[PDB]
């Protein structure tokens, strides 16, 4: 059934996110040492070592991934057929899903560049 | 809302908050 | 012998040629009937 | 000139003109891409792993010959030794020695273990096309073949300079799916015999077939519950099962194991239940659904369950190595950029048009996701999976959206997918240059901007061992450098990586111990001539036996004194690590703080050893039981003239 697909996409970001860092769990975001004045500002996603993450890093990554895929699901399931409201609902659907697609890929590109320092 | 600027107006307000929040935090660390 | 960066630009243009030409295949395959 | 281009007889012929065009220059890409890791620096072998393979590789073309010669060595593992009873898989080696049976007859041995992997990639990117023809389309694979041609992590673990034991296991595995999936789709049993004969090539090389028979029958188990049996599942499945078991039975690593281990034993139980359920379907379809089929249904069920009871009664440093630890999205999306995004897409399409063949790939998309959740080294198993379904996914999205127009949404949706996807091939071009274009035996250093220091202490020291040492010798340092010492040195050794005898490795921890009087006695037990250790102190990011020293510290076996208690000394006595003057004094009397350190108070200044950011100041020059054998060029390895 399609509920099995629901189960799998549920499992998707669940084991993209943090099952690897369930036992190696590293707490969410604080690592600044006063930087000049202000003591313990929580920093970010980890950047210097590549393999590590925190809980807050992983969840964000997983969320970015499944929304993109299910945006393509929405492109398939409704935008290619022609049955519903042919000027109001459809245009919304392609609009927000194209927004999903473009801004999602853009921000994930940003969230690999800034933790990664890769030449873009 | 004959016009959509009221929304855009709200977005401008958030940006003013958004940008002006980190804008003073620029000189700090 | 060719260098590293020359090979990098080589791989870039080859991959671009490749994927665009995939799209061209996919057009010719979708258009012309069975 | 010659304007007859796009009016040739396309979809029949110019179809194939474009087909074989992509099957040329896409396959160019995989082999070409691997190359700049060895074009940039090396000539022969990057990692430490291909040395132990390369030695026996050139052996089994020099003198050994597998059908008439397996082989024994005393050169490794003094005094125990290891032989082709271990090292699962000559499928690398027989491949390489076959290639320079042939091409050497056509006329080198350098160029056969280093050029091989690019070759593997090229071949694999053409077998993935003939695979993916069978799934959606020939059009589905023509973007999919490029995907495994330049998925950079699959490039990364098999680069130009790789010769890993799983270096061509992937090709076999992929091939066995071409050799399974139109046997399932068409029960052609000559062709399924060709399938099992191909399976033997995988079941040689790398132990992922313990994975594969975790995969293939339990997939079949899925086809119980979805109920989509036929003959043409069954008639193809019995062949590669039962004949494949005997072809595994030929091999020693899996030996009489295909009788006994908990995975493929349950796979055998699944084969038995499958062949019963085929037979059950055959009978009882000539008879009615009477009462009496329920009666001997009870009879045959009780005989089957008592078979289940008789079966259930009778049931007969690696973690530390940084890569076997679990990985996040960096191995992920850093690994597999656009091709993560498209992974559910075709999978949705595979749950849209859920055909008979595609459910196997869906199970293969589940399982390898679950397994590359824990080992990034196992990431290679998910290396083509993603490229399969994303290969479907784009070829769904593209097909549906060049559908609509030429026969404004498609004036975006086609138009994004170029720059959406080809940014991928930017990433694949260059992440391959960043992380993975660096060997294990030659370390790139820092310090200048023009003609900067980027320099070969391993070949300097190992080639000292290959000139100025006796023939019969000792090599003992630590196990993860065990093959390379057998690369160029031709020197007899005690330990090595694998780890089939754990006790033999555990008394090397008492050879790298606290008490020099007992450690040197354990040395004198084990026929010493030479000892090695590696530094990393004054540039940091190199390894060695001082940061896997915690591993040595807690290694414990056949011991009662010292190595019993995991602390031993090494903490500040509240329980925190220090090594220096503020460190701990039995560590000062341990080996590795004096084993390594001689005359280092006298050479560097300004309070360094960048690994610890340590200090000069210990007297620390006390060779109670040894002498120096190599005063170093770049503090690299102090070779130990083992003194009486
Ligand atoms: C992986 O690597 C591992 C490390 O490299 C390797 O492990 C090693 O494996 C070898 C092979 O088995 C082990 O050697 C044996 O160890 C036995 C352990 O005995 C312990 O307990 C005894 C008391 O119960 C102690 O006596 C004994 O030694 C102590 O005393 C020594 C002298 O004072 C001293 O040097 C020791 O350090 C220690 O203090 C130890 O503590 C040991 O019993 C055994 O000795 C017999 O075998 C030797 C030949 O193999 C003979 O030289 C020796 O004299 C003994 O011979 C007996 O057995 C022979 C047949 O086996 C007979 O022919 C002999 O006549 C004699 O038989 C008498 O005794 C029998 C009962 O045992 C009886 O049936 C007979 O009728 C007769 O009365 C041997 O040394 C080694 O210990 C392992 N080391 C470690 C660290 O684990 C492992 O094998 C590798 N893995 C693989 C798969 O290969
Ligand atoms: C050069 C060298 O050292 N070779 C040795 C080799 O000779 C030796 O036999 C071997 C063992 O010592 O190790 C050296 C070579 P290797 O490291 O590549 O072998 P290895 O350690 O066995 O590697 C193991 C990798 C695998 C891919 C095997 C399977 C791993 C598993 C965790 C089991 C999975 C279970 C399944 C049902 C499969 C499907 C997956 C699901 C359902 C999640």
């Amino acid at each position: 059934a399609m509920t099995v697909y629901a189960l799998v996409v549920v499992s998707y970001f669940l084991i993209t996110g943090g099952i690897i860092y369930d036992v190696i769990v590293e707490p969410p975001s604080v690592g600044s040492m006063t930087d000049e004045h202000g003591h313990q500002r929580p920093v970010a996603f980890l950047a210097y070592r590549v393999n590590g993450q925190y809980i807050m890093e992983g969840l964000a990554s997983s969320f970015l991934f499944t929304m993109g895929g299910l945006g393509f699901i929405i492109l398939d399931r409704s935008n290619a057929p022609n049955i519903p409201k042919l000027n109001r609902f459809l245009l919304l659907f392609i609009g927000f899903v194209c927004v999903l697609l473009s801004f999602f890929m853009a921000r994930v590109f940003m969230r690999m560049k800034l933790p990664g320092y890769l030449m873009g | 809302v004959g016009p959509v600027p009221v929304l855009v107006m709200s977005l401008l307000f958030i940006a003013s908050v958004f940008m002006l929040h980190i804008w003073g935090k620029y000189t700090r660390s | 012998m060719i260098t590293d960066v020359q090979l990098a630009i080589f791989a870039n243009m080859l991959g671009v040629s490749l994927f665009l030409l995939v799209v061209l295949y996919h057009y010719v395959a979708v258009n012309n009937p069975k | 000139m010659t304007k007859l281009g796009f009016l040739r007889l396309s979809y029949e012929k110019q179809d194939t003109l474009l087909k074989l065009l992509i099957l040329s220059m896409a396959a160019v890409l995989s082999f070409s891409t691997r190359l700049f890791a060895v074009l940039r620096f090396e000539s022969v072998i990057h990692e430490f792993d291909p040395y132990f393979n390369y030695r026996t590789t050139r052996f089994l073309a020099e003198e050994g010959f597998y059908k008439f010669h397996n082989w024994f060595d005393d050169r490794a593992w003094y005094p125990l030794g290891r032989i082709i009873g271990g090292t699962l898989y000559p499928g690398l080696m027989i491949t390489s020695a076959a290639i320079y049976h042939v091409l050497h007859f056509f006329h080198d041995i350098r160029n056969v273990c280093v050029f091989l992997a690019p070759l593997f990639s090229s071949f694999t990117t053409i077998v993935t096309y003939h695979l993916t023809k069978e799934l959606k389309d020939a059009g589905a694979g023509l973007l999919a073949a490029a995907m495994i041609a330049v998925v950079p992590g699959y490039i990364s673990r098999s680069v130009a300079g790789s010769y890993d034991n799983e270096g061509i296991a992937i090709f076999c595995m992929l091939l066995t799916y071409y050799m399974w999936i139109k046997a399932v789709k068409t029960g052609s049993i000559y062709w399924a015999a060709k399938c099992a004969l191909a399976y033997f090539y995988m079941v040689s090389s790398w132990g992922g077939y313990v994975f594969l028979i975790n995969l293939i029958p339990l997939h079949v188990l899925v086809l119980m519950l979805t109920g989509r049996f036929s003959h043409r599942i069954y008639v193809a499945y019995c062949t590669v099962y039962c004949l494949g078991t005997i072809l595994s039975m030929q091999i020693s690593f899996v030996g009489f194991q295909p009788v006994l281990s908990s995975e493929h034993m349950a796979a055998f139980g699944v084969f038995g239940l499958c062949q019963i359920h085929a037979f059950v379907d055959y009978l009882r379809s000539k008879l009615n659904p009477q009462q009496f089929e329920v009666l001997f249904r009870s009879v045959i069920s009780l005989v089957g369950f008592v078979l289940l009871t008789v079966g259930a009664l009778l049931m007969l440093i690696i973690a530390s190595v940084s890569e076997h630890q679990p990985t996040t999205w960096s191995s992920y999306y850093f690994d597999l950029q656009l091709l993560v995004f498209m992974f559910p897409v075709g999978l949705y399409y595979c749950f849209s048009n859920l055909s008979d063949a595609r459910i196997f790939i869906i199970m293969y998309g589940v399982t390898s996701m679950y397994f590359s959740a824990v080992m990034v080294r196992l990431m290679l198993v998910l290396a083509p999976v993603m490229c399969i379904l994303s290969g479907i996914g784009v070829s769904q999205v593209l097909s549906t959206y060049m559908k609509n127009l030429d026969i404004e949404v498609a004036s975006g949706m086609i138009l994004v997918m170029a720059f959406f996807l080809i940014t991928y091939t930017f990433h694949s071009t260059w992440v391959t240059s960043e992380a993975y274009s660096s060997p294990s035996i030659v370390l790139s250093a820092r310090g200048g901007d023009g003609s900067r220091i980027i320099f070969d202490d391993f070949r300097e020291a190992y080639y000292w061992l290959r000139h100025n040492t006796p023939e019969d010798a000792k090599v003992m340092s630590w196990w993860d450098y065990g093959y390379q010492i057998t690369a160029m040195a031709n020197r007899t050794i005690l330990v090595d990586n694998n780890t089939w005898n754990n006790t033999h490795i555990s008394r090397v921890g008492q050879a790298m111990a606290s008490t020099e009087e007992k450690a040197y006695e354990i040395m004198r037990e084990l026929d010493v001539s030479y000892v090695l250790v590696i530094f990393g102190g004054l540039t940091g990011y190199s390894s060695d036996d001082i940061n896997k020293f915690l591993w040595m510290v807690r290694i414990g076996g056949s011991t009662d004194t010292g190595k019993h208690i995991k602390e031993h000394d090494y903490y500040t006595p509240t329980g925190e690590f220090r090594v220096d003057r503020e460190g701990s004094p039995v560590l000062l009397n341990c080996l590795m703080y004096k084993m390594c350190y001689y005359r280092f108070g006298q050479v560097y200044t300004e309070a360094k050893d960048r690994v610890r950011n340590a200090e000069i100041g210990n007297k620390d020059f006390e060779l109670d039981v040894l002498e120096e054998a190599y005063t170093t060029e770049h503090w690299l390895v102090r070779i130990y003239k083992v003194k009486d």
